[PDB]
């Protein structure tokens, strides 16, 4: 038989066989319902839009997302969008696939242990596993060193991994992820003259960050160019007309990552976050940790992200060493092909957790050696 | 104008790379030189030490 | 090295009707990685043959095999056979078959662009990971050969697009992936060019009689034993113990 | 055949085949064990790294010494430790060669008995002896007389010799050795604002120890440099950064040997023990002893040692008796190259303890006569 790896992540499923270059099936993780009454007799819509297909409604459905940081919130829509993800998208049975699952660091146990609760009884999966984000995406990187910092939709966590061996305590978490950054992109489109409120209107606020959004390398710098130049003004063609043009927007809503104070959250930048993680880990470390910084996630995405990471790094960090970051192309779906890799390996076949040692000791047998 | 625009570019970045290979030989050189500049500083220094210890005893 | 079989098929009456041939186990580590005191294929130390001019000249072959890579490594020449009069024979048979001078032109050049992939070299940027070309008249020259563009071929080299849900996007390589991936489309090719050739070679032979029950007959390398044992005396012993 | 000369000693671990001009493999005598728990799967971690591999791998490991003062406390790792020297570093198997060991004076006898069943045992030597370090080291320096200090990383001792002849009764022992004088400077480094707690980070403090600690001739007359002027400020580089200077702690470290005190330990120092050990003695040997003072071991490296050892001893010996000191270049391998020199003896090869003499008489052949 073969491995089946899925990805439920934060506001984008992916979901694949193992062995596999690439996730056959990407789309979102929404749940949508109309919210009209509905006049024709005889179409009979559904009472349920689930996937990329809630997306072509989106201007008649109320679009739910079933997670909101890493913690699933609603679990009848995770049941359907597990539901759709193995049967409309792949079109293959779970009774004959080991699933292999990826879920954040530092998250409720119950998380979990509902979470192989569902797959060994509503779907029957002969044997599944969990992983962590951080270690797939180190496997993705070809490299077994280094800290990583994945930042997805959801929540932003910092992991160190020394030849193979973590360092539970250095584990940095913060929930500033792509889900604020959109919000804080609604917030500062107001004061031009756009206003977006609808759920459907996310969508487009969403699109529009990821298609014109960019970080600079200076923020006063970039501002007082804004202030008198206009070459940083860009046009956005919406679906029903009326361009709107943005200028010095663009490059503020990416900003608040490293200055998260914009939305009132009291902690500080990844890239302090980041040299804070490091040097929590031990002394004889740091110099690889320093040259094998690694990253990973969607929101990582934007363009001069890396350069403005790696020059406040070395300003915080000694000028006698050489600070490096590795920004691989294929940043989003780096935890997929990690997982991938980790499931065709051979002696990971005896780490799964087979159905007769979860009837037998219960759900939470999760919490085990079997981490 | 975009295209002309593409090749300013492709020509551009090909000679930043170039002074960018260039500066990097030049910078490992001058490391490698930084480190035996600083090997006969620390060799001068502890043997004009030594003799010291030499002479005032 | 490679497992020659040959089906003789009979008609119904119980007599002798045409004959079919398959290859199997072709061994493709010995095309890129050779042991010391070993060759490699006959076809490259024939092509290196000097009493045909115009295929040198017209492929632009460097006529010293130590210069090139695949080949210097191993064994350069022994006095095994002759490959001069053997090349020639080969040609001649080549000649008299069924098909026409332009498809042998065909294999000798792409066994020339086989032989060129080993002046690749790659060098890693200054300011990123992933590694960049810094010569291109080799890759000039095969692109050439091929057809194709040495611009694109390189950028696919450098970075492979790959699918992913519904949308393409690029990946990186470093030196080290680069070079295992020429290596493997080169073994890649000359697999399917000896395919090709065995499957052109079974219909040329192809007669109209119906297909009865056959007899097989099977060729396979032995047990080879030495103070050096590999891998791919391993697979050998392998299929030898199976 | 050829004959093996182990020195175990403390801290290092020295060895190689008779005959040879220095030992050919010199490592750590650490053995490191993994603390956390390793989150990547199928790189198959062994659990122990032994010898200077665990010098690569302070920051994910924990080191301990398998002897802490001459004596051995935890058995395995000295097992392990003899097994990575006969099979890795020199790659010999001990079945067809005779060993010669080393150990300083008054030990306890089990471990002498243990060592010698193990080595017979576990490895089967054919034949093996057992020496003291002090009389090697006198047989590196091409003498015959004089007493010799081998002030190594667990123990020092003082050993009288006469042409020859041992004098037991004026043998010196003390416990202070170069591990106490680490961990003084782990403990006064605090002072500067620098903390060292873990034990990887020893390591580091016993770098700085070696490359920058020296002897003062004089004590106070250096205080009162330090404290007045600055030119005795050194910096170090960390393996992270952060280059930290040391002043008036630079010679604090090695006097802990001439005042013990400091240290909390009611013993002399090493000038008063060796004086006392030199009138220990007869009356008709005292100016061969005095004349032929020898140093040896790690310890004695200190720049300057020598002249405030001079110094202090003929301050308390008679004004009328010449005073010299023997200081090698190589003091730390002159234990090595005496034993190497005493098994290419041909007169040696009788004294050898046979496996059937061992077999027949018991483990308590070494305390017997047939030393
Ligand atoms: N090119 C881009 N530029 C900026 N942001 C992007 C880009 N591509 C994706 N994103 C952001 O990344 C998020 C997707 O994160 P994702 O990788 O799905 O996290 P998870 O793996 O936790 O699901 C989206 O919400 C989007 O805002
Ligand atoms: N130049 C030096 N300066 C200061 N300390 C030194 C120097 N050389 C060696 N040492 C110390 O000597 C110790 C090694 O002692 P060693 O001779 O190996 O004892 P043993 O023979 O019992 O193993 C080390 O811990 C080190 O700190
Ligand atoms: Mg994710
Ligand atoms: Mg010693």
């Amino acid at each position: 038989t073969t491995a089946l790896v899925c990805d439920n992540g934060s506001g984008l499923v992916k979901a694949g066989f193992a062995g596999d270059d690439a996730p056959r099936a990407v789309f979102p993780s929404i749940v949508g319902r109309p919210r009209h009454q509905g006049v024709m007799v005889g179409m009979g819509q559904k009472d349920s839009y689930v996937g990329d297909e809630a997306q072509s409604k989106r201007g008649i459905l109320t679009l739910k997302y079933p997670i909101e940081h890493g913690i699933i919130t609603n679990w009848d829509d995770m049941e359907k969008i597990w539901h759709h993800t193995f049967y409309n998208e792949l079109r293959v049975a779970p009774e004959e696939h080991p699933t292999l699952l990826t879920e954040a660091p530092l998250n409720p146990k119950a998380n979990r242990e509902k979470m192989t609760q569902i797959m060994f009884e509503t779907f029957n999966v002969p044997a599944m596993y969990v992983a962590i984000q951080a270690v797939l995406s180190l496997y993705a990187s070809g490299r077994t060193t280094g800290i990583v910092l994945d930042s997805g939709d959801g929540v932003t966590h910092n992991v160190p991994i020394y030849e193979g061996y973590a360092l539970p305590h250095a584990i940095m978490r913060l929930d500033l992820a792509g889900r604020d950054l959109t919000d804080y992109l609604m917030k500062i489109l107001t004061e031009r003259g756009y206003s977006f409120v609808t759920t459907a209107e996310r969508e487009i606020v969403r699109d529009i960050k990821e298609k014109l959004c960019y970080v600079a390398l200076d923020f006063e710098n970039e501002m007082a160019t804004a202030a008198s130049s206009s070459s940083l003004e860009k046009s956005y063609e919406l679906p029903d007309g009326q361009v709107i043009t943005i200028g010095n927007e663009r490059f503020r809503c990416p900003e608040t990552l490293f200055q998260p104070s914009f939305i009132g959250m009291e902690s500080a930048g990844i890239h302090e976050t980041t040299y804070n993680s490091i040097m929590k880990c031990d002394i004889d470390i740091r110099k690889d940790l320093y040259a094998n910084n690694v990253l990973s996630g969607g929101t990582t995405m934007y363009p001069g992200i890396a350069d403005r990471m790696q020059k406040e790094i070395t300003a915080l960090a000694p000028s006698t060493m050489k600070i490096k970051i590795i920004a691989p192309p294929e940043r989003k779906y780096s935890v997929w092909i990690g997982g991938s890799i980790l499931a065709s390996l051979s002696t990971f076949q005896q780490m799964w957790i087979s159905k007769q040692e979860y009837d037998e000791a219960g759900p939470s047998i999760v919490h085990r050696k079997c981490f | 104008e975009a295209e002309k625009a593409a090749d300013e570019s492709e020509r551009g970045m090909k000679v930043i790379e170039s002074r960018a290979q260039k500066d990097e030989e030049k910078m490992e050189i001058q490391e490698i030189q930084l480190k035996e500049a600083k090997h006969i500083a620390e060799d001068a220094d502890r043997k004009y030490e030594e003799v010291a210890r030499k002479l005032v005893i | 090295r490679f497992g020659k079989f040959i089906r003789i098929h009979f008609g119904a009456t119980g007599k002798l009707a045409s004959a079919d041939i398959e290859t199997y186990l072709l061994e493709k580590s010995r095309v890129i990685f050779q042991l010391k005191a070993e060759r490699d294929y006959h076809i490259f130390y024939q092509i290196l043959s000097n009493k045909k001019p115009e295929l040198l000249d017209m492929l632009l072959i460097t006529n010293n095999p130590y210069d090139y890579a695949f080949i210097s490594q191993g064994e350069t020449t022994v006095a095994s056979i002759d490959d001069a009069e053997e090349l020639m024979a080969t040609d001649n048979a080549f000649d008299v078959l069924g098909f026409t001078s332009e498809e042998k032109n065909s294999m000798y050049k792409l066994t020339g662009a086989i032989m060129h992939f080993g002046n690749m070299k790659f060098k890693g940027g200054g300011g990123g990971g992933g590694a960049e070309p810094d010569g291109t008249e080799e890759a000039d020259k095969s692109a050439y050969l091929m057809g194709l563009n040495s611009a694109d071929l390189l950028k696919g080299l450098c970075h492979p697009r790959v699918k992913v849900g519904n949308e393409y996007v690029t990946k990186g390589q470093n030196v080290q992936q680069v070079i295992y991936a020429t290596g493997a489309l080169a073994k890649a090719v000359y697999e399917r060019m000896f395919n090709w050739m065995v499957t052109r070679i079974n219909a040329t032979l192809e007669t109209k009689q119906p297909r009865q029950y056959f007899i097989g007959v099977l060729d396979i390398a032995g047990f080879e034993i030495f103070d050096f044992n590999s891998f791919e005396q391993l697979c050998i012993n392998f299929t030898n113990e199976k």
